């Protein structure tokens, strides 16, 4: 595994900066559209809306990450209800198969660009009911998932971390650099 | 007879068929986030196929896509259609590759000399080096050596782009097999 | 009975009423051979192809004690299996060769397996094993071969 | 008068004297329809005389819950309600005569699957 | 070989035979509804032959108390239609469409493998 | 980029509060020759893990050239 | 001093507001015990004593017998009710 | 003397024994026997068209009063002919105490419903109906509670396999769910957690024919 | 919809905005936990209790443990009685703020979710720190529970008890007598007192229109004998009386903590048997018995005499109870559980019949259901 | 900031060694017969030098519920559950750890294990 | 790259022709390079003088098992748990 840089090597390293695009464009037209994708993505970035699915035991340590102890509110998460709005769905719980074509119909009523949390091993690989007749291993079976957060719940710093670890995905979309080349 | 490729029982064919079975078939689809795509890669995954995935855009359009297989079975891999380096990384390991390349129109950076005879060529050129069992292509079935316009002056370079790409990938992989469908329709159409 | 109000349900219902309301009390005769797979769910595939065979579990070879032999058991057929591409896992399409149910005595097993449609095998019952002598004094003996040259 | 029940749904009752006595007095009807060797008809007949002469010894309902315990009077009322249904629901069941479904063999053997050798 | 025992709603193959009737009359008055209120593919005609189709599955059924169970349930997905409790997915489930064919033939099965 | 888990191992209980006691101010820290120095959680990299069965296979062929 | 708390006249403020004298939620290293403490010696059990142990009676799975069928086992061998009234209501 | 034995409440057990017995005398048409379990808790076993009289009688008797259903649990078991055993567990909240009342059941003969005399077992028997697969005359509607629309099968049926025979995936040509025969990426690895030595001897002869 | 938390379906029957039928569709969170449970020797069937119920985690486990015991037929030592009563209360205070949390959310008030949560969060660090994990701890098993308490604990619970009366009061300012909150739930799901017998209602839903009855005081199972407290009643049995209930049940249960918090001794954690439970991993190490225990304690698990049995709690939601029967093997033969909300949901059909939607939605908050529970 | 924890938190695995360097786990496969989830697959060989080790370890991140049983049965503590609780992946696959894997990281994280291990091992 | 061709201890690799390394060409592959073969055969035996000793792992509760050894014959003897070697001269 690729470790860390030690002090003396990395006291020599450049600032890294804020865009992960570097400031190495050749052309005007390229440079712009780079910072002009970092402004999509500054939006988006900022503003991350979940929609409050809350299937399982996982969903109360997704109540307490809305708690006064670690606010995900401070990052711009805000819990919303009608999909329509919301951006980001965080499957916490056993996707049951009663329940899957609900979450695939919901996921669905979701507006593009949607980026999809797994938490807790239930939504995970089916987790500690992955044997069950009625149990769909995995939500990823039926909707496409961008971050997993481990656990049994995961704790709420460990899924302040996913978030922050969406934030980062958000942060290097290339949906207008890649336009140019396209 | 056909020689068995290869005689590792890992890479053989195994099981009922479903998802966690295996087709024996290493695919590469290129063009899989387009219209047919999406309805190839999946039948793809119902056998038990391991696919790789080429994409140019942005991870967003082609991540749906991982649904359609199962655990380690799809694989994405970012190349651009210029750069001959990028496209062998994805076709060093493949038994199938399929060219799902192409546009109904022109673009800033890609006229359809660009992708459909010579881009079409590159991905059948790289192939063969590599060494790929098998190469499908897709063309128009109206394909003709110089098709006649009929109401628009220039309406006819898609499919003379087409035909001559349907050449030079006989051109540089002779076992090739061509698929030549009309006006294909079902959704997203 | 008592002068306490009668049920309207039965003292208002048509004599018909009463008629079937008796005949489903019932106690009808039906043959006591039947077949529930069609209720019972499974897949019509399973039923056609798959053998179960009624047997006693083995003995471990390994071990002296038996009371896990005191039932007689039904186990599927043993379908196939693969290694799992990505892992390595074992893997298999195959539900019901995770199965396992216990019976007293085989005659039930046979009555549970006909009432259920499943096509089955009897293992022979172990008979019961002939009588051992197993005396101490023979090891120390004048004249025979089963003197013990050790101790 | 007790001002409430305590329970919700529960109403204050008026003359619970009266209407006690009339349930034990159905009951005691009801019974005497059944054969003399029911052993139901034995303990009811016995219990009620036990209830129906408290009702009338006690004037006070304070002082008859105390004497029959057993709950407030507007639950003795609740109670006696029952009965009647009971009783005459049984009166067409006939519980008292010999067993209706003889027991299956092996039907309550715990742990099962076991062989049983002759 | 006969035993002694309790219906579960006829006494008569007679009236089983009515209730199974009873069953295909409002299955086949409610596919023209199903057909509007599901988004799914089958046609009228399509579905009245899954119908068929189907109730001769249990074509060589005999015992009364069997063809009871089946109208039971028969009846109970039919009230699970009538009403849309079951979803889109659950009435395509009758089609096993994703399900490609398996062929039958030896030599096929042989070289497809197990 | 700074991240949650960029904390090396050495500060992470005090960090989290499991001790009082920094790493300089307790002797009871190992220093043996096999530890590896701390590394991110790499995901969405060129550096990611990815998992493979770690047994050679058991079932040898019949080899008809010798 | 210890505290980071509000200044002097707003925790009257806060204090008026409430209704009442008011004691942080918010807990301070100074009250909760220290996060490294000694080591325990956790007490032994009764039955580690050395002599007179002898499983045979501290068992108590050996002990349960199987179900007692109550009309039978007067053969070989107030109305009543299931147990002592409680007043419900 | 031995503090790990648990103590038995021999006041519990001596009222239960008595009122054991006077069910027996009340009921003899239906109740079939009656045992006193070891944990102290009282067994009434009717027969199966005993159901409603014997619920009846315990919820409305003076000296019962069982008002209070808690449950009715059902029980599986192959080796017997009437392999599907129900249980209610019944609360006197007057005389603070339990019982329990058990009856017997073939695949196909039907249960007397008891919504009558409880009507808390309106979904406790849909519940039995969809799992086991206990059929329940009278019932107001018996229909599935649990398991999925359409879902053919009753899971906990001990000669039912664990994982079911269909799993789900998300299939885009059809852009809805599809069900597909089960097919798992590591088996279920059983264990035999069977000890060759007998450990409970007090249960070897119980049970004579 | 946001108020069905994430499992209920009502297909209900509008008449505009009054209901005149609703459907409770259940089985949208059916994991068949008691099939698997078939499966799984009774150590590895623990952790399942504590997804049942899963606001009330230590609650469930005492269920389990309780039930096991009356089957192998042991006793506990007196110091785990009062660590198991002291986080039965723990629990019970953790589930009623839920409960009064999330029923606010519902009605619309938003601080007492989050002043009470700020509480909840201390509190599950006491789960965190005798257990290791701040929900589903795990930590209560047959033989008592697995570790001992750590050093200075217990000075940590005595610190946020004392807290917490001021934490509670500040909410019962905003909420008891807000006039707006009377009139979201005064009058509103109705419950008689003899149609809740017949219906298995159980808890406050019980004690809401005014029975007397607790089984901690009747039926005591725990240190609930060794320590003295009231019981709320509400004689209305309306939303908010059963509300009051809840509040005055947090008030007790912090009274029971004064008494288990003094009155704990010094002994052993588990029982002695290393027949039903685990060794000392020190002894582990050393004494051959206690390797040999150890091993087949893991891989085969310890044998329980055939039998059945029903034991029951006061759980916070009600009376939950857990049908185990034994079949003299490692493994438990069936375990069906009573989920205490399966008779408060049954009985939705009529309680809110003739109601609009805001007070549905009041009334399922004071049902007082955590699925999983209903959904085994 | 972040925290607080305790010494007995429960989070990602990890494979430890002596302080020789030899990996201490021996195949036992006690952890595995006690996994309630099953999310642990071990296959065993004799070594070349003849030591009883593993050649296959692999835990499926995804299944296991961070129940703490197999640090529990393990009689020589070769696995335990590591104070790390930042291990979200961007893929399913990264979430099945074979054996190097696990190995690697009771290597970064060695120091604080050993530290939760003795302050916590007495109660244990 | 290099760690694709590279053998782990467990003496696994793909062929350069199997297709499964496909699935590193956009991640690596982590062999860990601290061998316990051979650091445990780096530590040199420890010599003794009685007939039989013992090794616990050298922490006692934090190491593996009590295990006693025989040193009779003239080899050196591995620990079956840790896989120290002792020795008598
Ligand atoms: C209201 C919104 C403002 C909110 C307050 C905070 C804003 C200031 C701030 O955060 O400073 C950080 C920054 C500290 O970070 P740093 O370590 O020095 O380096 C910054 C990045 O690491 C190095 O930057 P980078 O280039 O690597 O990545 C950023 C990327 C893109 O910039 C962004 O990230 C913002 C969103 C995209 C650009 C938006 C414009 C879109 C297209 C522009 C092309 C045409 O490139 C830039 O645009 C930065 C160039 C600066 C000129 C901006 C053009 O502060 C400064 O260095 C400058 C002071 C801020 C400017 C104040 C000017 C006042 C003028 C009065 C009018
Ligand atoms: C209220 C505040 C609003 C803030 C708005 C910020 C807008 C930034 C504009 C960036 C484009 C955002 C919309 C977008 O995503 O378009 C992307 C599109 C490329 O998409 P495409 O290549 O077709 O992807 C394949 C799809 N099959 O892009 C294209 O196809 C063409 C891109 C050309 C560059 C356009 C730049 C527009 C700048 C607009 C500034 C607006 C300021 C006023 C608001
Ligand atoms: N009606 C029909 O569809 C018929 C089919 N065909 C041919 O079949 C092929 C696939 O059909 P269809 O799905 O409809 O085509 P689409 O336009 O829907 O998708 C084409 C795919 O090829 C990719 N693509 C286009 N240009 C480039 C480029 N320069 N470099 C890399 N990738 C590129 C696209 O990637 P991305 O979108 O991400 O940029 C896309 O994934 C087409 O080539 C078409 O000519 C022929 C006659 C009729
Ligand atoms: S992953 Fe664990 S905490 Fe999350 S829902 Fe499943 S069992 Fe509950
Ligand atoms: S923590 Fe529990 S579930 Fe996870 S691997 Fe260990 S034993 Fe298995
Ligand atoms: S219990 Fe410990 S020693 Fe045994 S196989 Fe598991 S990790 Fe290895
Ligand atoms: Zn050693």
């Amino acid at each position: 595994q690729q470790t860390l840089p030690v002090a003396e090597v990395a006291q020599n390293l450049p600032k890294k900066g804020y865009s992960p695009f570097g400031t190495k464009q050749s052309s005007v037209a390229e440079w712009s559209l780079a910072r002009l994708d970092d402004l999509l993505n500054w939006g988006r970035k900022g503003s991350i809306w979940p929609l409050t699915f809350g299937l399982a035991c996982c969903a109360v340590e997704m109540m307490h990450i809305a708690a006064p102890r670690y606010d995900m509110d401070r990052y711009g998460v805000v819990f919303r209800a009608s999909p329509r709005q919301a951006d980001v769905i965080i499957v916490a719980g056993t996707l049951t198969n009663k329940m899957a074509p609900a979450l695939r119909k919901v996921y669905d009523q979701m507006p593009e660009p949607r980026w999809v949390i797994s938490m807790g091993s239930c939504a995970n690989g089916g987790g500690y009911y992955h044997y069950s007749y009625s149990v769909v291993r995995g939500c990823d079976r039926i909707i496409p998932v961008d971050i997993y957060v481990p656990g049994c719940p995961p704790t709420a710093e460990a899924l302040m971390y996913g978030v922050l670890q969406l934030q980062k995905k958000v942060k290097r979309m290339k949906t207008l650099q890649m336009w140019y080349r396209k | 007879p056909r020689p068995l490729k290869t005689t590792n029982p890992a890479a053989m064919k195994r099981g009922t068929g479903g998802r966690s079975s295996f087709n024996g078939i290493v695919a590469t689809v290129f063009g899989a986030t387009g219209f047919v795509g999406r309805y190839v890669c999946n039948k793809l995954g119902k056998s038990g196929t391991q696919m790789i995935l080429p994409y140019r855009g942005d991870d967003s359009d082609v991540i749906r896509l991982k649904v359609t297989g199962d655990l380690g079975q799809v694989l994405f891999h970012f190349y651009n259609l210029e750069d001959p380096a990028s496209i062998r990384d994805a076709v060093k390991h493949s038994n199938v590759v399929i060219n799902l390349v192409g546009r109904d129109f022109e673009t800033k950076n890609f006229k359809f000399k660009d992708v459909h005879v010579n881009g079409a060529e590159r991905i059948a050129r790289i192939a063969r080096e590599a060494g790929v069992e098998r190469f499908i292509h897709l063309s128009s079935l109206n394909v003709e050596a110089n098709p006649k316009d009929l109401y628009v002056k220039g309406g006819s370079e898609w499919l003379k782009s087409k035909y001559e790409g349907e050449l030079r990938v006989r051109d540089a992989f002779p076992n090739a097999t061509i698929i030549r469908p009309a006006d294909i329709y079902g959704s997203e159409d | 009975t008592d002068g306490g109000p009668l049920d309207p349900k039965t003292a208002l219902a048509r004599p018909e009423e009463l008629e079937q309301r008796n005949k489903l009390s019932g106690k009808i005769t039906v043959p006591t051979a039947v077949n529930l797979s069609p209720i019972s769910g499974v897949p019509e595939e399973h039923i056609r192809e798959r053998r179960v065979r009624i047997h006693i579990p083995p003995k471990n070879a390994m071990q002296s004690g038996t009371d896990n032999v005191n039932t007689w058991q039904i186990e599927f057929d043993n379908r196939e299996r693969w290694e799992n591409p990505l892992m390595g896992w074992a893997s298999s399409g195959d539900p019901l060769s995770n199965m396992n149910v216990q019976f007293g005595s085989p005659e039930e097993a046979i009555t549970f397996c006909e009432r259920n449609g499943w096509r089955w095998y009897v293992d022979g019952a172990a008979k019961p094993k002939k009588e051992r002598v197993k005396n101490y004094g023979i090891n120390f003996a004048w004249n025979k071969r089963t003197r013990v040259s050790t101790k | 008068i007790k001002a409430s029940t305590g329970l919700t749904g529960l109403a204050v009752s008026t003359n619970p004297h009266h209407t006690l006595s009339a349930l034990y007095g159905k009951i005691l009807r009801a019974v005497s329809k059944m054969p003399q060797d029911a052993s139901y008809r034995k303990y009811t007949e016995q219990l009620v005389k036990q209830r129906a002469d408290s009702v009338a010894q006690h004037k006070d309902i304070t002082a008859l819950e105390k004497a029959v315990g057993c709950g407030q009077v507007e639950e003795l009322i609740v109670q006696a309600e029952n009965e009647l249904i009971l009783a005459r629901k049984m009166l067409g069941w006939k519980p008292w005569e010999k067993l209706v479904q003889a027991a299956p063999a092996k039907q309550w053997d715990w742990p099962p699957a076991q062989i049983m050798e002759p | 070989a006969v035993q002694q025992v309790r219906p579960i709603l006829s006494v008569d193959r007679e009236e089983a035979r009515k209730r199974a009737l009873n069953l295909y009359k409002a299955w086949y008055r409610q596919i023209p509804y199903i057909v509007m209120d599901y988004d799914i593919p089958m046609t009228v005609e399509q579905c009245r032959d899954k119908l068929r189709e189907e109730f001769v599955k249990h074509r060589n059924v005999t015992d009364i108390r069997v063809i009871d169970m089946l109208v039971i349930k028969g009846q109970m997905e039919l009230k699970e239609s009538v009403e849309i409790w079951k979803q889109k997915g659950h009435i395509m489930r009758y089609w096993k469409e994703s399900q490609d064919p398996k062929p039958t033939d030896f030599l096929s099965k042989f070289i497809q493998g197990v | 980029d700074y991240d949650g888990s960029m904390i090396p191992a050495e500060w992470y209980g005090w960090m989290h509060y499991k001790t009082d006691l920094p790493p300089i101010r307790d002797g009871c820290r190992p220093k043996y020759k096999w530890i590896a120095d701390h590394s991110e959680n790499l995901s969405g990299t060129k550096e990611a893990y990815y998992p493979y069965s770690t047994t050679p296979n058991k079932v040898e062929a019949w080899e008809p050239k010798a | 001093a210890l505290r980071r708390d509000v200044s002097p006249l707003i925790q009257r403020i806060r204090a008026f507001l409430l209704g009442r004298e008011h004691n942080l939620a918010l807990r301070f290293e100074d009250g909760l015990a220290d996060r490294t403490q000694p080591q325990p010696e956790i007490p032994d059990g009764p039955s580690h004593l050395l002599s007179a142990n002898y499983y045979c009676q501290r068992d108590g799975r050996r002990e349960v017998l199987p179900p007692i069928d109550l009309v039978e086992q007067q053969k070989q061998l107030k109305l009543p009710t299931p147990g002592k009234v409680y007043a419900w209501d | 003397d031995k503090p790990t034995v648990r103590q038995p409440d021999a006041v519990a057990r001596s009222h239960l024994s008595d009122f054991g017995r006077y069910v027996a005398e009340c009921l003899p048409k239906y109740v079939q026997k009656v045992q006193l379990t070891a944990g102290d808790e009282l067994e009434v076993l009717i027969a199966p068209e005993g159901v409603v009289p014997v619920l009846q009688f315990l919820k409305d008797h003076h000296q019962a009063q069982f008002t209070n259903l808690v449950d009715i649990a059902g029980v599986d078991v192959p080796c017997r002919k009437n392999r599907f055993e129900v249980v209610y567990n019944l609360l006197s909240l007057r005389y603070n105490s339990r019982i329990r009342v058990k009856t017997y059941t073939d695949e196909l003969t039907p249960l007397d419903s008891a919504c009558e005399v409880h009507k808390a077992a309106n979904w406790y028997e849909r519940e039995i109906w969809d799992m086991y697969g206990v059929f329940f005359a009278n019932h107001p509607d018996l229909r599935r509670i649990l398991t999925d629309y359409g879902f053919e099968g009753h899971p906990q049926r001990r000669d039912f396999p664990l994982s079911g025979y269909v799993e789900l995936r998300y299939d885009d040509e059809k852009k809805r769910v599809v069900c597909e025969p089960l097919e798992l990426a590591q088996e279920f690895r059983k264990f035999d957690l069977s000890a060759p030595w007998e450990q409970f001897p007090n249960f070897r002869n119980a049970n004579p024919p | 919809h946001p108020a069905a938390h994430g499992v209920l379906r009502l297909v209900l029957e509008l008449d505009g905005e009054t209901v005149m039928r609703a459907d409770p569709h259940i089985g949208l969170l059916h994991r068949g936990t008691e099939k698997l449970i078939e499966y799984k020797t009774y150590t590895q069937a623990l952790p399942y209790f504590d997804r049942l119920d899963y606001v009330s985690m230590m609650c469930n486990e005492q269920c389990y443990s309780l039930a096991v015991e009356k089957l192998l037929n042991i006793d506990v030592p007196l110091r785990a009685k009062y660590i198991r009563t002291l986080f039965a209360e723990i629990t019970r205070i953790l589930n009623h703020i839920m409960a009064v949390g999330t029923h606010a959310l519902d009605v619309g008030a938003l601080t007492p979710f989050f002043w009470l949560f700020e509480e909840r969060e201390k509190m599950m660090e006491f789960y965190e720190r005798v257990s290791g994990a701040r929900m589903h701890a795990a930590y209560i098993r047959p033989g008592g529970v697995s570790l001992d308490m750590p050093l200075g604990l217990m000075d940590d619970i005595y610190e946020f008890a004392s807290k917490f009366a001021e934490r509670l009061d500040e909410v019962e300012d905003v909420l008891t007598t807000n006039r707006i909150w009377v009139q979201r739930t005064e009058d509103i799901g109705i419950v008689t007192a003899e149609e809740a017998l017949n219906y298995g209602f159980s808890g406050v839903m019980l004690r809401g229109s005014g029975i007397k009855w607790d089984l901690r005081k009747q039926q005591p199972y725990d240190a609930y004998n060794l320590v003295n407290f009231d019981v709320p009643i509400g004689t209305k049995g309306d939303c908010y009386d059963r509300y009051l209930c809840r509040v005055e049940e947090m008030r007790q249960s912090l009274r029971i903590i004064d008494q288990c918090l003094n009155q704990m001794p010094a002994g052993e954690i588990k029982t002695d048997d290393a027949k039903v439970a685990p060794p000392s991993r020190s002894e582990m190490k050393t004494s051959m018995e206690a390797l040999i225990h150890h091993f087949k304690l893991f891989t085969q698990g310890y044998q329980v005499p055939p039998g059945a049995t029903y034991t029951a709690i006061e759980a916070p939601k009600g009376e939950f109870g857990v049908y185990l029967i034994s079949d003299g093997s490692s493994r438990p033969y069936r375990c069906k559980i009573k989920a205490p909300g399966f008779a408060h949901l049954a009985a939705l059909e009529k309680i809110g019949k003739q109601h609009m939607l805001a007070d549905v939605v009041a009334i399922i908050g004071t049902l007082d259901v955590v699925f999983g529970e209903i959904d085994r | 900031e972040k925290g607080p924890l305790s010494p007995r938190f429960r989070g990602e695995h990890a494979l430890r060694r002596y302080p020789s360097g030899e990996e201490r786990c021996i195949a036992c496969k006690l952890c595995e017969a006690i996994c309630p989830a099953q999310a642990i697959t071990i296959e065993a060989e004799e070594r070349a030098d003849g030591s009883r080790r593993t050649t296959r370890y692999d835990i499926d991140m995804t299944k296991c519920i961070y129940c703490g049983f197999c640090q529990e049965a393990c009689p020589v503590d070769a696995i335990v559950e590591g104070p790390n609780f930042e291990f979200s992946t961007e893929t399913h696959e990264e979430l099945l750890y074979n054996k190097e894997k696990l190995l690697c990281n009771g290597d970064k994280w060695e120091s604080e294990i050993a530290s939760n291990l003795q302050a916590d091992h007495l109660y244990r | 790259r290099g760690d694709i061709e590279k053998v782990t201890h467990t003496g696994q690799v793909f062929d350069k022709e199997d297709y499964r390394n496909a699935r590193f060409v956009n991640a690596k592959r982590y062999v860990n390079e601290n061998w316990g073969i051979k650091l445990i055969e780096e530590v040199p035996p420890k010599e003794c003088t009685e007939r039989v000793v013992f090794c616990d792992g050298g922490d006692g509760p934090l190491g593996h098992p009590k295990v006693y050894i025989n040193l009779d014959k003239p080899g050196n003897h591995i620990c079956g748990y840790c896989g120290l070697r002792f020795v008598k001269k």
